[PDB]
């Protein structure tokens, strides 16, 4: 059933910069016109994420950005797309990505998301195809090549119905949908926000915190990931599946989470609107101290410098006595 | 299904009444070992495995640790330190059909003692003697499944019964079976004692002019200080005080 | 009560074909294990066939695999042994037996009456 | 280990007196608690005498006061249940129960074979 898609091309990765993005609320708990200073998993502000492509450039043998690599899931992933044909459609998470070991699966089929926690047989190149039927303009399920089986399941979810568009659409980009993951006591915590945004190119400098959406108590070990794409074919591209098939235009960054203290503002209305980074410059470090977005004019004592060591070195004298092992050892008659 | 194939779900991530099966008094026997029978409705479990059978009415008793007997060693095997409760209901008005009811099977004899919680897939003949039977029966050759006799006019300890074997399994994993929890009417200004998903306290409780975000449960102020939390079942948001106090 | 009869057999002529039905009334014949069995003047007793209601449908003896077949119907509660391509060493008496279990761990068999088969060259 | 066995019963004409001896060996009679259960078709399980050694020497049914007797025997290690006046609603199986505790915090509710008693009137 799996089908290993060809003719990809081979870019080096690009990097952009992700700004004061990736602000998610750490609790549950409502807070109001307060600053307060918590400790966890976040994305350090003004760091570099990685990019990727969706797109089709014309002419022949043309550039066709069709990116679905295996990435490490690590501690946390921050998943930001810009979107405007809905082509992401959900996400796999797994160790060694087969039946030997559980797996989580995340998929929209454009009425539902439906979450399965399950031994998948997942393909080495796991991916979702619908055909565009231009004759009466009917769209229908043709092709899902990500899990050949679904054996010994242990966990279903089914979010509420709707009906998400697929049809490639024409323009800038104006979706923006930001995601992130944790996996922390064993909980599978996913935080979402989505944006409208006025823009053609990059990502918006505005501030807006991440609100919570689903925590799995499932218990289960995660390390790498993979991103799933809808792709289409039609009469414009022929050929078989593996080179007769076409992708909307769309991008999306990818980041990682570590351990880093946040000072995060808010207001009357308990929406945080503004963070701060501790650790990412002298001058986070003076506010996180005072526990203020406003420093006054002097001199703060923030933190300790002192030098880590280097290595470790033993020195001892010379070998000078030992135990009268001759007798015993090298002896000629017992 | 047959007994030797018991039918095994998996439950986890839900309210599991078991109020009404222990004050329901239709079961014949309700035996839970490893856990306080009273407490399933105030315990979490962080997963459950219902096994379902159906047996004959002498056989019941053997389904316990530290048992003996046919079923217990060849076709379902519990720990002696089983962590679960047992509930076996007679099925006679249910299971009686004329001529006797054959359908269900159970395994006889088997080559050695089964794990705890282990399937069988292997129907391997039992070799009573040195020839092998290698699925030929003969002398020294026993099928090791045999039916059950469920006559109508059979005594009650023949008679046919459907147990059901629930097993709580706690695991490194977070706890998804919970039992079911009471709510009763809140009260306002007055000095109550207040119990809001677990956090528990006393105080006074108020309207409160406040607003909450669609998802957020409760507030704190500065110092780590509890000040308004929402009601579910109303969704109201409540400020809350310090019960008054004071010198003399 | 639980009676069952073994209706067929005869003598026939060899290279013929038989058909023998086992009825059984007081019991489904849908359980654990219906045996068939044939006796041979002065010899032992030994297993033949066999039909059960899980795991391997039917099972034969080593000597007759390929030329017999055995069907069963709940519905009219019966039995049917067919046979093809007689040979000598079928002129015997036919068995049919079912096993039941107490409330004891007592295990009663009860063997069939049987019919008698000759076959002449 | 321990054995239990139980004499006496059958059919009898109402009026009479009936004797039960529930023998056992391996240990002796004299311990928390001997009872006796009345077992008919159709009806749950329900408690109708005991005897102990310990506090209340002897508990029956509110309705079955004056009815039963019992008594027990150290020297042959012996429970004798004496049966008189008796009523038609007797006709049941009668078992002897004795309650036995194990390591592993289990408890054994050793029963008998039964006796069954019929009243013709
Ligand atoms: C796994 O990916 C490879 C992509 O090359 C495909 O299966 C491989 O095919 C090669 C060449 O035919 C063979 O070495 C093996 O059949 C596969 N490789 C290995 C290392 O096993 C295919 O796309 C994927 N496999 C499946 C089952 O979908
Ligand atoms: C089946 O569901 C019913 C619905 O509540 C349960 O309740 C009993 O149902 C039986 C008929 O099946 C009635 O005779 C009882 O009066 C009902 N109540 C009680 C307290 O028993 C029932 O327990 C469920 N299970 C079974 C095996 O019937
Ligand atoms: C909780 O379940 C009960 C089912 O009886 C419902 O509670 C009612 O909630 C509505 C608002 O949704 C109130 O107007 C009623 O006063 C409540 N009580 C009733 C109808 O007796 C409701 O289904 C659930 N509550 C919520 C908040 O969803
Ligand atoms: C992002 O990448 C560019 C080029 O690779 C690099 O110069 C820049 O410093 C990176 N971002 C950060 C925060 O270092
Ligand atoms: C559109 O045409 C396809 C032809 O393959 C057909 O299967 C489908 O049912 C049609 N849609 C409708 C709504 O009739
Ligand atoms: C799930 O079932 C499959 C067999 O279908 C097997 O891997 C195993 O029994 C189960 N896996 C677990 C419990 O991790
Ligand atoms: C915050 O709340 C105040 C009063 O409750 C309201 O006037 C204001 O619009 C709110 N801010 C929002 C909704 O962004």
């Amino acid at each position: 059933q799996c089908v290993n898609l060809t003719t990809r091309t081979q870019l080096p990765p690009a990097y952009t910069n992700s700004f004061t993005r990736g602000v998610y609320y750490p609790d549950k708990v409502f807070r109001s016109s307060v600053l307060h200073s918590t400790q966890d998993l976040f994305l350090p502000f003004f760091s570099n994420v990685t990019w990727f492509h969706a797109i089709h450039v014309s002419g022949t043998n043309g550039t066709k950005r069709f990116d679905n690599p295996v990435l490490p899931f690590n501690d946390g992933v921050y998943f930001a797309s810009t979107e405007k044909s809905n082509i992401i459609r959900g996400w796999i998470f797994g160790t060694t990505l087969d039946s030997k070991t559980q797996s989580l699966l995340i998929v929209n089929n454009a009425t539902n998301v439906v979450i399965k926690v399950c031994e998948f047989q997942f393909c080495n190149d796991p991916f979702l195809g619908v055909y565009y039927h231009k004759n009466n303009k009917s769209w229908m399920e043709s092709e899902f090549r990500v899990y050949s089986s679904a054996n010994n399941c242990t966990f279903e979810y089914v979010s509420q119905p709707f009906l998400m568009d697929l049809e490639g659409k024409q323009g800038n980009f104006k979706n923006l949908r930001e995601f992130v993951f944790k996996n922390i006591d064993g909980y599978f915590k996913i935080y979402s926000k989505h944006t409208p945004i006025n823009l053609v190119r990059d990502l918006p400098q505005g501030f807006s915190a991440l609100e919570p959406l689903v925590d799995l108590p499932i218990g289960i070990n995660i390390t790498r990931f993979q991103t799933l794409l809808a792709l289409h074919r039609s009469y414009l591209t022929p050929g078989d599946s593996s080179s007769g098939w076409t992708a909307g235009a769309a991008a999306y960054y990818v980041g990682y989470l570590q351990p880093r203290t946040f000072l995060l503002k808010y207001n009357e209305n308990g929406t945080i609107t503004d963070a701060v980074d501790c650790a990412l410059d002298p001058l986070s470090e003076t506010k996180c101290t005072l526990k203020s977005f406003t420093v006054e004019k002097g001199i703060y004592q923030t933190s300790n410098f002192r030098v880590q060591p280097t290595e470790s070195i033993v020195r001892f004298p010379n070998i000078t006595n030992l135990c009268p092992f001759g007798e015993v050892f090298n002896a000629t008659r017992f | 299904a047959s007994v030797y194939a018991w039918n095994r779900k998996r439950i986890s991530n839900c309210v599991a009444d078991y109020s009404v099966l222990y004050n329901s008094a239709s079961f014949s026997t309700f035996k839970c070992y490893g856990v306080s029978p009273t407490k399933l409705n105030d315990l979490c479990f962080t997963n459950v495995y219902a096994d379902s059978f159906v047996i004959r009415g002498d056989e019941v008793r053997q389904i316990a640790p530290g048992q003996t007997g046919k079923i217990a060693d060849y076709n379902y095997k519990l720990p002696d330190d089983f962590t679960g409760c047992v509930i076996a209901w007679n099925s006679n008005n249910l299971d009686s059909k004329v001529g006797g009811n054959y359908n269900y099977l159970y395994r006889l004899f088997r080559k050695s003692n089964l794990k705890p919680f282990e399937r069988d897939i292997s129907t391997e003949i039992y070799q009573a003697g040195s020839t092998p039977c290698n699925g030929v029966e003969g002398f020294n050759c026993y099928f090791p499944l045999q039916s059950y006799g469920f006559q109508p006019t059979n005594g009650v300890g023949y008679q046919p019964y459907r147990v059901v074997v629930l097993s709580f399994e706690l695991l490194h994993a977070p706890a998804t079976v919970c039992g079911p929890k009471k709510s009763t009417n809140l009260v306002k200004n007055k000095c109550v004692n207040f119990n809001f998903n677990g956090l528990t306290g006393t105080g006074v409780l108020t309207e409160s002019n406040k607003k909450f975000l669609p998802f957020q449960q409760f507030g704190r102020d500065i110092a780590d200080t509890t000040d308004a939390v929402r009601d579910p079942q109303t969704l109201e948001i409540l400020d809350i005080t310090p019960c008054s106090f004071g010198g003399v | 009560q639980v009676q069952l009869v073994e209706s067929g057999g005869g003598l026939v002529q060899a290279g013929g074909s038989l058909r023998l039905s086992c009825a059984a009334s007081g019991f489904p014949v849908y359980r654990d294990r219906m045996a068939w069995y044939r006796q041979a003047p002065g010899k032992e007793r030994e297993w033949v066939a066999a039909i059960y209601s899980a795991g391997q449908q039917t099972r034969y003896a080593d000597s007759v695999k390929g030329r017999f077949t055995i069907s069963r119907d709940n519905a009219k509660n019966t039995v049917y042994l067919q046979m093809n391509s007689l040979k000598p060493e079928d002129t015997a008496v036919y068995y049919c037996n079912v096993k039941d279990v107490g409330h004891h761990y007592e295990y009663y068999d009860y063997w069939g009456q049987g019919t008698q088969v000759t076959v002449s060259a």
